[PDB]
């Protein structure tokens, strides 16, 4: 199986966690 | 070497004021350097790794951002890690950053991996902050112990025979992986040649083949160089670091290359997130992004 | 922009 990316199959490519620096 | 105590003190800042220092003893830091150096030399200079793995780019002494990356990705050994280099310089806590990474390398030597960046080099980190931090918090001799350790870091990694990972990029000298394996350690980073390029080169969409590099060292390479390299070596993806990218990750050459940068808000010219690439056991890749809330 | 050795 070739390397794939999650958006090839209907998943989010990215997940984002926002943070407060403090 | 009381490893668990060192890691515990390093993780005590977790939740506290960002910027508070951990002042390990000189003996503890030297112990981390000497033991990790032994492990680096006992493992190949071209690592052969298996997924699943989280892959991280430049950190540059942003210690609390490193802790946030581990919180999001999973602290070792719940997840396996490959870091692409540039642990020190620029940031305020290079020492905490490198010490935690070396401690995890000693603790989980088969599940935690660190490659050499262009800043794990005395000529660079003498200027870009790490020498100054060592001289202020400890002494010059400790800085030299770090250099001897850094001189033994591995240079590249291949994940499941399909993802080629290094800090900088490709080299016009690189025809065979054997050329990487033949590099002996300890070594400095030269200002020219294969090892220099692996740590310093950059992709560029405006170059046909190989071009000059505006940094004044190494080269740039275009999309066709990427495609030829992948085909020649039966690889699917290049994963590298070394450049600030706005979203923490950035594709190049029709998703054949990705740049990862893991230190949020590094520059003054633009805000940037830090990203990690998660590679599952089937080689499906996705990105976990740490973004300042504003 | 921090100085091209690198924003």
């Amino acid at each position: 199986r070739r390397v794939s990316f999650a958006d090839n199959f209907g998943f989010n490519l990215v997940s984002v966690k926002e943070f407060d620096t403090w | 070497l009381n490893l668990d105590s060192i890691i515990g003190r390093l993780l005590e800042v977790q939740g506290s004021r960002p910027g508070k220092n951990v002042q390990l003893t000189e003996n503890e830091i030297r112990g981390l350097c000497l033991k990790s150096r032994e492990i680096f030399l006992s493992q190949p200079i071209l690592l052969e790794l298996e997924a699943p793995l989280k892959i991280c780019g430049d950190i540059h002494g942003q210690y609390y951002d490193l802790l946030r990356l581990f919180e999001y990705g999973g602290f070792p050994p719940e997840s396996n890690y490959l870091f692409l280099g540039d642990y020190v310089d620029r940031g305020k806590q290079s020492l905490e950053t490198i010490c935690l990474l070396l401690a995890y390398k000693i603790k989980y030597p088969e599940n935690f991996f660190l490659l050499r960046g262009n800043h794990e080099c005395a000529s660079i980190n003498r200027i870009y902050g790490f020498y100054d931090e060592c001289k202020r918090r400890y002494n010059i001799k400790l800085w030299k112990t770090f250099t001897d350790c850094f001189n033994c870091l591995p240079i590249a990694a291949i994940v499941d025979e399909k993802i080629f990972c290094c800090h900088g990029g490709l080299s016009p000298d690189l025809q065979s992986m054997e050329q990487i394996r033949r590099i002996m350690r300890p070594t400095d980073v030269p200002d020219q040649g294969l090892l220099c390029d692996l740590l310093w080169s950059d992709p560029d969409k405006d170059v046909q083949g190989w071009g000059e590099n505006d940094r004044g060292v190494s080269f740039t390479f275009g999309a066709e160089v990427v495609a030829k390299f992948l085909h020649k070596h039966d690889l699917d993806l290049i994963c590298r670091a070394h450049q600030v990218v706005e979203d923490g990750y950035e594709f190049f050459a029709k998703r054949q290359l990705v740049t990862l940068f893991s230190a949020p808000n590094y520059c003054g010219e633009f805000d940037n997130a830090g990203a990690m690439m998660s590679v599952d056991e089937t080689l499906m890749c996705s990105f976990q992004i740490l973004k300042p809330a504003d | 922009x921090l100085x091209r050795x690198x924003x």
